[PDB]
Order: structure tokens, then C-alpha cells, then sequence
């Protein structure tokens, strides 16, 4: 809170990090996508699609 | 300056036409026919392949082995093939073998004897023959583009027809097609080499005279395809080296674009990595393919009808992760046709058709092919005055009009067989017949 209740320091500070984390957001959403590239997309059969690609 | 083409006619409609070369000793003689398989319907489809079997097979008065025996005898040989539009029939002999070679002709078109036996005895030659074409991937590949861009069209039949029908075929149907379709009217003797024309021509009288002329005759190279933007994909990942064919509707043999379409054509042109010039060649795509070890080879064709044609390009390559880079860099090569040629890539391709077109008939064989090919689908024997007059007409701008109507954002038949996990999907391929930034 940066006091003894939810005041002015608080609400600055919120400001400050809700500015700041939807940018940590993207990062982690990057990440995902990444992370996903390896094995590429499920789909809804649950078999394998390297028999079956498509751009 | 080559000798003249001599031309005669019989009362019948068979044309005689002739070239002779006095510096020659042996001579083409042959029977070139505005018939193949186009002409069959979907029941008698592989008619004609047959036929060119059992022509073979005996006559009236020589059996199979008499047949076989006369032409040993003569010293040369016999040679045929069907086509879509075309049939022939030729012998290759010595000069003064001429007129044994037209009297064993004339047996085989007008006597064969089509025996139930020798029928029943080809339906397995010719079943066998279905499974071993298989090996030839050219064939292979350019059989499935015409089934696929003239579909369910007769000119998207196979030459050799379906299994059901090679079981089906009977000496009527056989004697049908060959009585309705090998007329007067639409043959042609033809002599290379060392021939006389009015030998030729008595030769003709005395062995094709009783030939049927057809009840409506129309001229020589009378013909509506609808062409199908479509793909075939065969793929076999056992396969070393990938087969692709992409082409787009060309041009007729008597179209006023012809010849445009040929120096187009030209400018693409051909490649081959075995062959010791082909790194050096003028062509652009020849130099990125080169460069970049994009493929074996590249055949550009420019294949015409009576009535359509294909124009397009036939790849082999091994390099399998990079076919999109392959088929990118040849659709934009295309598409430098519409956008970009000017009078420098013209010009050269004209110089280097002038001479390619004169080039090609350089034997007996390539020179009664050439008569043969031209009396049947054009009528006529086209000096190469007129030829070299037709391909001056032809200016870059033409090149560009024909390209913005033939090539530019059109269907492509595409035809990919082997290790083709790298072409990709139909709308890519097709989304590089334009450009973005024209
Ligand atoms: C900002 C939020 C997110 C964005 C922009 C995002 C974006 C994407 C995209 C574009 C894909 C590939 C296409 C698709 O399947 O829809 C994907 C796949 C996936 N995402 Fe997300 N995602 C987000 C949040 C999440 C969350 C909260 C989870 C899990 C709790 C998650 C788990 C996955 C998984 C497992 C896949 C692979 C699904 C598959 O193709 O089988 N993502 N995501």
C-alpha cells in the first residue's frame, strides 16, 4: 500500500505496474508461441499433422 | 537455301510432298495422319495405340513373319507412333529401297488383318505396358497435366486408355476406327532424302489410290477445350529427384500468337546442369537457378493443338528444401514477360529461334517430321522466308501484350511428383503468376 490503507501511494504505484505489465504480458505470450514452434499446433483430430501441412 | 517442298495431290485427297537432298543416300518415307487418340470417345479410348500394335501383326498376304522378313530384307526399318492429334507411319531405307518401303506402308494402313489371335495376344503387351510407363517420369508428369487441365476433355485421354478398355477393345471396333478416321483426305505421303517427287508421287497411285476420302472433307489441321487451373500431387518420398510441371493455356498451331508465344518461350528457355555451357546462358532464371543449385534441369515447352495448347515449364530437381524457392523464382521470371522484357531480351531470343527453328531438321527423319508435322496441321509447308518474316513481326511489346493475357495472374495446371513436401499448396503457387508491386 505504501501506508495503513489503500491511499494516494497506492494508487500511483498501481498506475506505474499496470503500464508496465501488459509489456511483461507480450513478452510471456512470445514466449509461448515459441516454446509451441517445436511441436507445432495441435489439432482438433489430436493425431499428428506433419502427414499434412499447410502456410 | 534448302531444295523446294514439292506438293501433289491424288484424286482421292491424299497429298504427296517431298524434299529431296541429292547429297543424301538414304530416304524417309512415311504416312502422317491428322488422327490420334483425341478422336476416340471414352469407350474406344486406346483404339489407336492398339492399332499401332496390330499393324505389325500381319496383313492379308504377309504374316507376321513375312512382314518381319520383308523389312530385314529391305535393309532398313518401320517405325510408328500415336499421338493425341497425330498418327505416323514411316520407313527409313536405302535410296533405291523407296519403292518396297511404300508397298509394305500401303500393306499395313489398308490390309491388316486384325486376327482375333493376335488381338487377344497384344491386350497383354499393351496391359503390361501400363505398369512400366510408370518408370518414365517426363511421361508420367506430362500424361496427368493434360488429364488435369483439359478434364474430362478427349484431349485429357491418355494415348495408351484405361485398363477396362485394353480388355474391351475387338477387331470391329478396331476396323471402325481405322475406316472412319484413316482417310484420303487426312493423309499425308511424305519423302525425305533421297526421293524424286514424281516417283513418289506414281508410287502413290499405284498403292493408295483405293484409299476412302471422307463424306465432309475439311482441310488438313481442322480442329472447344475448356482449360481446368487444377493441381496433381504424386507425391513418393522414395524418390530422389522431384518432377514438376506447371503450365498455363498456349496456343493453337495456327494462333496469331504462335510465334510470340515461341520467343517467350525462348526467353525463358532451357537449362541443364550436365550440360558444361548451361552455367553461362543469357537467361535470367537460368542464372538464379545456376547460382543457387536450384534444380537439374528446366525444360521450358510451348506445346500446340489443333484447337488450345500448353505453354509452361517442366523441373527436376533434388533440392527438395528449397522447391518453394524453385517455383518462386520461375513464376517471377513469368511474370517478367508482362512487366519488364524490353527489346534487349526480344531481340536475343529471336536471333537464337532464327537459327533453332533451321537447326532441328539437320536428317531424313527430322526433315520428313517436319513436313509431316506441318502439311497436318497447318496445311501447308511454311518456307523459312516466311518463318524469318513471322519471327521479325514479333516485337517486345507484342511479347508483353501476349504475356498479359496468357500468363499474368492466370490458372497454371500443376503437376508435382516425388519428394514434393516443399511445393506448396495450390494458392501460393498460383498467387506468384502476379506481382504485388506492379
Ligand atoms: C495474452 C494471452 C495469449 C495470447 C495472445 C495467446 C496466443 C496464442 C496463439 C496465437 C496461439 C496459436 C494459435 C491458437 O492455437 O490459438 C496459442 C496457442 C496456445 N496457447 Fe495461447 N495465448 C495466450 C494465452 C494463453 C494462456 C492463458 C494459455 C494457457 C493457460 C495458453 C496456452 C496455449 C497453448 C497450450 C497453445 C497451443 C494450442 C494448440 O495449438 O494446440 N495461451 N496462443
Amino acid at each position: 500500500w505504501g501506508g495503513f490503507s489503500v491511499g494516494n501511494p497506492t494508487l500511483q504505484r498501481f498506475f506505474a505496474l499496470h503500464y508496465l505489465m501488459p509489456f511483461v504480458l507480450a513478452v510471456f505470450a512470445l514466449l509461448h508461441l515459441i516454446a509451441l514452434h517445436t511441436a507445432g499446433s495441435s489439432n482438433p483430430l489430436g493425431i499428428t499433422s506433419n502427414v499434412d501441412k499447410l502456410s | 537455301v534448302s531444295p523446294k517442298t514439292r506438293t501433289s495431290n491424288l484424286k482421292n485427297g491424299l497429298t504427296i510432298a517431298s524434299e529431296s537432298n541429292p547429297l543424301v543416300q538414304t530416304a524417309t518415307v512415311g504416312v502422317w495422319i491428322d488422327a490420334g487418340s483425341r478422336n476416340e470417345n471414352a469407350y474406344n479410348n486406346g483404339t489407336a495405340h492398339f492399332f499401332e500394335h496390330l499393324a505389325f501383326k500381319g496383313t492379308d498376304k504377309r504374316s507376321q513373319h513375312q512382314l518381319e522378313l520383308d523389312i530385314e530384307n529391305m535393309g532398313g526399318h518401320l517405325n510408328a507412333y500415336t499421338s493425341r492429334e497425330s498418327t505416323v507411319y514411316y520407313a527409313k531405307s536405302f535410296k533405291d529401297d523407296v519403292p518396297k518401303s511404300v508397298e509394305i506402308l500401303a500393306d499395313i494402313l489398308q490390309h491388316s488383318k486384325l486376327a482375333e489371335s493376335a488381338i487377344d495376344r497384344e491386350r497383354e503387351v499393351i496391359t503390361r505396358e501400363l505398369e512400366e510407363v510408370n518408370k518414365q517420369y517426363e511421361e508420367v508428369v506430362f500424361d496427368h497435366l493434360h488429364a488435369t487441365a483439359f478434364m474430362n476433355q478427349p484431349l485429357g485421354r491418355t494415348i495408351l486408355g484405361p485398363r477396362e478398355n485394353i480388355q474391351t477393345i475387338t477387331n470391329t471396333e478396331l476396323r471402325k476406327f481405322i475406316t472412319e478416321n484413316y482417310t484420303a483426305d487426312r493423309m499425308v505421303l511424305v519423302g525425305a532424302g533421297a526421293v524424286d517427287h514424281d516417283a513418289l508421287v506414281e508410287l502413290a497411285e499405284k498403292y493408295f489410290s483405293h484409299l476412302p476420302s471422307s463424306q465432309s472433307p475439311v482441310p488438313l489441321g481442322t480442329p472447344i477445350p475448356n482449360f481446368v487451373g487444377s493441381e496433381v500431387r504424386l507425391r513418393d518420398d522414395t524418390m530422389p529427384v522431384a518432377h514438376i510441371a506447371i503450365a498455363v493455356e498456349g496456343v493453337s498451331w495456327t494462333s496469331e500468337d504462335y510465334y510470340t508465344a515461341l520467343v517467350a518461350q525462348a526467353i525463358i528457355g532451357n537449362y541443364d546442369r550436365a550440360v558444361g555451357t548451361s552455367r553461362h546462358q543469357g537467361s535470367r532464371l537460368s542464372n538464379i537457378v545456376s547460382e543457387n543449385n536450384l534444380a537439374n534441369s528446366f525444360q521450358s515447352f510451348s506445346t500446340s493443338y489443333s484447337d488450345t495448347g500448353l505453354w509452361g515449364i517442366y523441373l527436376t530437381s533434388e533440392n527438395t528444401t528449397q522447391i518453394d524457392d524453385l517455383v518462386h523464382f520461375t513464376l517471377k521470371e513469368w511474370n517478367r514477360l508482362s512487366t519488364s522484357v524490353s527489346n534487349l531480351q526480344v531481340e536475343r531470343a529471336k536471333s537464337q529461334l532464327k537459327a533453332g527453328l533451321l537447326l532441328s531438321l539437320d536428317g531424313t527423319t527430322y526433315v520428313a517430321e517436319d513436313i509431316g508435322r506441318q502439311l497436318t496441321t497447318l496445311g501447308r509447308r511454311v518456307t523459312p522466308a516466311e518463318v524469318e518474316a513471322k519471327l521479325e513481326a514479333v516485337t517486345e511489346h507484342d511479347v508483353r501484350a501476349w504475356a498479359q493475357k496468357t500468363l499474368y495472374d492466370k490458372d497454371i495446371a500443376l503437376v508435382g511428383l516425388g519428394p514434393i513436401e516443399g511445393l506448396y499448396d495450390y494458392n501460393r503457387i498460383r498467387n506468384d503468376m502476379s506481382m504485388m508491386r506492379w
